[PDB]
Formats: C-alpha cells, sequence, structure tokens
C-alpha cells in the first residue's frame, strides 16, 4: 500500500532502482529455498538465432544472471555520486521487472508445490503481492503478460 | 534446504526494516511556521541516499602504515572520489570471540571481503607515540605532562561512554596534524597473555634494556600496561587504564616500561610484583610530584578504604600546575609533525614484513541516517 508509493520529494529513479533491487534480491532467496531439485508458456532472448523453447523450468540459472548485469553495470545504474541515469530504464527496468515475473510465474505453477510443506507460504505470498501492487502501481507491467497471474491476483 | 526457512526468518527483518524506513522518512512534516517566510519556490529536495553496492579496489593504496596479529592498517586512498583514509584490515574466522568525541579516530563505515573484515578510518598523519619515544626519547618534563591529561581526557570520555580500553600503549596512541593526541580503540582486536610460564658482558641497565625493540613486532602484545588484575581474573572496571597511564608515563620520563622483562613472560612476574620491582633509575631527573603521581597510579588498584573513585582527582594532583583543561586542545604541541603532503608516510616505519599465517590462498549500506 503505502511502502511502494513513490515517497514525498523522491526522485522517483532512485525511488524505482532501489526498489527493483531489493526485489531481485528477494525472489534469489525465495529460490534459493528451492534450489537445486529440478498452461502453456511464453520464452524469448530472441532474435539472436534465441529464443525457442524447452526451457522445462530449471532454466532460470541465466536468466537472473542477466538482471544480475544489467543492475550491476555503472553506467546503467548509476550508483556513483550523484551522476544521474539514462532513464531510458523505465524501458529496460521494465523488462528486468518482467524477466523477474516469468521466475514468479513459474515458481508459482509448478514448483509452489515443495513450498507449503515449510509453513514459509505466506512469505512468499506477500513478497509476491509485494511484487505486482509495486509494478502495477507504476504500470511497470502491463496487463497482457500478467495473464497466468490474473486468476491468482483478483483474489483481494 | 534444510536451513531454507532462513529465509523466513531474514525476510521478516527485511519487511520489518522497509516498515520503519518508510515511517521514518515522515520525519518530514517537520514544518517551520515559525517562518512567515517564503514561498518562493521550495526548500526541500531529497537525494536521496543509497545503500548503492560498494568492493576493495574502490581504493587504491598508498603506503602500509602498520601491522597487526589480526590484520594491517592502511593509507588508502579512495579510487573514486580520491581522499585520504586510514584503512584497517582484520579477519574472520579464523579469528574468535564469536561516537561523537575529539579525542577517539573515526571509524565511519565497514565493509568486508570474503575473509578479511575492513574498516575505514580518518587518517591520523602523526604516527604514533610509539614511534615518537624512539624518534627522541622525549626529553619531556614538561613535554609528558602534555601528552598525559591530552591522555587522560582521552581515557576519561571512554570510561564515561560506560567503556574500558584495556589496551592502553604506546603504540595504541595516534597524533594528529596538530600534534595533538587521540587513541583510536581497540578496534575490537583481542587475544589473552595467560596462564603461567614454566622452565626452571652487559655494561649498561640502559644499554641493557636496549635489547628491547625486537623483530619489529608482528607478534606481540606485550604488557606495556597489564595491571595486575587483567591476568588473573574476571576484574578491573574503569581504574583498569589509569594503571597503564602510570605504565606509560613511566617510559616517557625513564626510557623504558616499568616492568621491561627481556621475556614476554618475565613481565607478567615482576608486574605481578612490582612493590619489590618498581625502580625508577639513577638517571636522575623526576620530580618529587612526578614521581608521586606514578606509585598512586601504579598502586593496587584498590577500592575499600580508598576511593579511586577516581578520573578526576587524578587532575588533582600536583603534577599538573595548570592548565586551565579548559584551553589544552589549542596549544602548541611538543611536536608539530612536518608533512611533504597529504600522503606523508614520513612519521611511520613503512618497513617489510609479508607474515600471515592465514590464506589458502587463491557489499552493503543497510544504515539509517546520512553524514555529513
Ligand atoms: N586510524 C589510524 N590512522 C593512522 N594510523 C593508524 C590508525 N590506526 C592504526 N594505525 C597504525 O597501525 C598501528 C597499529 O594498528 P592496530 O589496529 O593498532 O593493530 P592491532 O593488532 O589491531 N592493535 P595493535 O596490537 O596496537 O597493533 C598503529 O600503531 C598505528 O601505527
Amino acid at each position: 500500500k503505502t511502502i511502494v508509493q513513490l515517497p514525498k520529494y523522491v526522485d522517483l529513479g532512485e525511488w524505482i532502482a532501489l526498489n527493483v533491487f531489493e526485489f531481485f534480491t528477494n525472489l534469489n532467496q525465495f529460490y534459493g529455498v528451492v534450489a537445486e531439485y529440478v498452461h502453456t508458456d511464453y520464452l524469448w532472448l530472441d532474435a539472436n538465432n534465441r529464443q525457442v523453447s524447452l526451457p522445462a523450468s530449471q532454466y532460470i540459472d541465466l536468466a537472473l544472471t542477466w538482471i544480475n548485469n544489467k543492475v550491476n553495470d555503472k553506467n546503467l545504474f548509476p550508483t556513483k555520486n550523484g551522476l544521474p541515469f539514462p532513464q531510458q530504464f523505465s524501458r529496460d527496468v521494465q523488462r528486468i521487472m518482467v524477466q523477474m515475473f516469468r521466475i514468479f510465474a513459474h515458481i508459482y505453477h509448478h514448483h509452489f508445490d515443495k513450498i507449503v510443506h515449510l509453513s514459509l507460504e505466506a512469505h512468499w505470498n506477500s513478497f509476491f503481492s509485494h511484487f505486482i501492487s509495486f509494478a502495477k502501481e507504476f504500470k511497470i507491467i502491463d496487463r497482457k503478460e500478467m495473464a497466468p497471474l490474473l486468476p491468482l491476483i483478483e483474489s483481494f | 534446504y534444510q536451513s531454507s526457512v532462513k529465509y523466513a526468518i531474514e525476510r521478516n527483518e527485511r519487511r520489518v526494516e522497509l516498515e520503519t524506513e518508510l515511517t521514518s522518512h515522515n520525519w518530514s512534516e517537520e514544518r517551520k511556521s515559525r517562518q512567515l517566510s517564503s514561498l518562493g519556490k521550495k526548500e526541500s529536495q531529497f537525494l536521496r541516499l543509497r545503500r548503492t553496492r560498494l568492493s576493495l579496489e574502490d581504493f587504491h593504496t598508498v603506503k602500509v602504515i602498520g601491522k597487526g596479529a589480526f590484520g594491517e592498517v592502511r593509507l588508502v586512498q579512495k579510487k573514486d572520489t580520491g581522499k585520504i583514509y586510514a584503512m584497517k584490515t582484520l579477519l574472520k574466522s579464523e579469528m574468535y570471540k564469536k561516537s561523537d568525541s575529539p579525542w577517539v579516530v573515526s571509524l565511519y563505515y565497514s565493509f568486508q571481503d570474503a575473509q578479511y573484515l575492513y574498516l575505514i578510518m580518518e587518517f591520523l598523519p602523526g604516527g604514533d607515540l610509539m614511534t615518537m619515544l624512539i624518534r627522541w626519547q622525549l626529553f619531556t618534563e614538561d613535554v609528558t605532562r602534555f601528552y598525559m591529561a591530552e591522555c587522560i581526557l582521552a581515557i576519561e570520555t571512554i570510561h564515561k561512554l560506560g567503556f574500558i580500553h584495556r589496551a592502553i600503549k604506546p603504540d595504541n596512541i595516534l597524533i594528529d596534524i596538530r600534534g595533538h593526541i587521540k587513541l583510536s580503540d581497540f578496534g575490537l582486536s583481542t587475544g589473552f597473555h595467560k596462564t603461567h610460564d614454566s622452565n626452571y658482558n652487559r655494561q649498561q641497565i640502559q644499554t641493557w634494556r636496549k635489547s628491547r625493540r625486537l623483530m619489529a613486532y608482528s607478534t606481540v602484545g606485550t604488557p606495556d600496561y597489564i595491571a595486575p588484575e587483567i591476568f588473573l581474573y574476571q576484574g578491573y572496571g574503569q581504574e583498569c587504564d589509569w594503571w597503564s597511564l602510570g605504565a606509560i608515563m613511566y617510559e616517557c620520563l625513564i626510557g623504558w616500561p616499568p616492568f621491561c622483562s627481556e621475556t614476554p613472560q618475565e613481565t607478567y612476574r615482576k608486574i605481578m610484583n612490582f612493590e619489590q620491582t618498581l625502580q625508577f633509575p639513577d638517571d636522575i631527573h623526576i620530580s618529587y610530584e612526578a614521581e608521586d603521581l606514578i606509585r598512586r597510579l601504579l598502586t593496587h588498584a584498590d577500592q575499600r578504604l580508598g576511593r579511586h573513585g577516581g578520573a578526576d582527582e587524578i587532575k588533582s594532583h600536583p603534577f599538573f600546575r595548570g592548565v586551565d583543561w579548559n584551553t589544552i586542545r589549542q596549544v602548541e604541541a611538543p611536536y608539530i609533525p612536518k608533512l611533504s603532503s597529504i600522503t606523508d608516510t614520513r612519521f611511520f616505519p613503512t618497513d617489510e614484513l609479508e607474515n600471515v599465517p592465514d590464506s589458502p590462498a587463491m557489499i552493503g549500506y543497510t544504515y539509517s541516517r546520512f553524514d555529513y
């Protein structure tokens, strides 16, 4: 609710770049729980000859690591000084938000099975409820790629 | 995947942190209406800050300064901006034990590698009181009164923060650009002398005690205080550090510490004795009040009938004629370090040693408020 809303008199870019940085790190400790051990879909990375098929989950390793590469970059993410950001990140952050949505979703469809035996469910519930609320608030993700989440979302 | 409910127990304090930080944002609405003032666009811009990310190698190293068992200290310029910093290297396993005051070195923030912790400090250009005593054995009297005092006030502050140093030494005391004195802190660096040791051509006592200064150190830590309540048992309190003063005081004036033993275990020994084993030399110069102090510093830390009960009353000694105790921090210093630059290591024994029986061999800001 109040949390993800841009605070009074903060540049959104910081407010965004911090918030996206928080989120990556949380999903990964969550998949850190699910580490190893492993309708339809949509697959990507084209053209390049890429974007084909058959991830059958357990891909996720080279998927997250591009955010790892994209969000650790000096020029894309200006930690340094007061040097500003290209703001074209608004496009890029949408990717890193949506590319993040994949593992969110994949963790929901197939692997949500193991989570509940640990009684840690509410954590991922909230954290997932956390992710959408933010990016939906800022419209960081379109309503058409939320289709798998659409039956789960509206429960309110 | 056994302990992965750790991502539960953490991520609460992740949500916990996330909440107060934001109720903190509401430190705004500070709202001075005591201004009938502007209007006039806006006086509020909030950057805001960041927890960013960080690393080593964001610091160029200039020269090495000193060394310790846990690790070396260092003079580093931040690659990023350029600046000069006192850099401390420490160690994670293996090593055990699993602000605001003019007197003590400034630890700003910290960061860490795989095996080493890193501390970043204001850099003190003037060496320490170790390398001074060496430079010219302080011809003192009045020199000493200054560098005490300034030591007392240092110490008396620390105690008043509810702290006992239990490390007070020539090398553990540092000289600033005005040649004044700040002590830093134990870091916290540790280890202990216990329990007890068992084995069972000179021509000057001065020259004989000059068999001191042995293999740099890089092993240490010797009894340049060690009041004798530490060995033995659980004990001390504020009076710990006053013994270290008399220990220290005695040395700049005499030419070695009281118990200087020629083996690290003949202290305890002598020190565990004093009484018998305290002796001022035959090289004459000491005041009647200057000696009187040491002996009352160097006595038993004894409470019961007495007090000490101290930390002032030391100021009540005749050894200190004046000064105000006020004007002290602005006063011409006995030695004002003369430097070639902001990088002058001139005052440190740059040396060479390089031994660390450690390596195999081969970041965060989650803080709260903002400086400066
Ligand atoms: N903040 C500082 N600025 C400049 N020099 C420093 C600073 N801190 C430490 N040094 C130097 O490094 C030496 C010792 O470092 P230190 O942190 O005291 O090592 P240690 O093993 O932790 N404690 P010690 O037993 O005194 O060596 C000092 O005597 C100084 O010469």
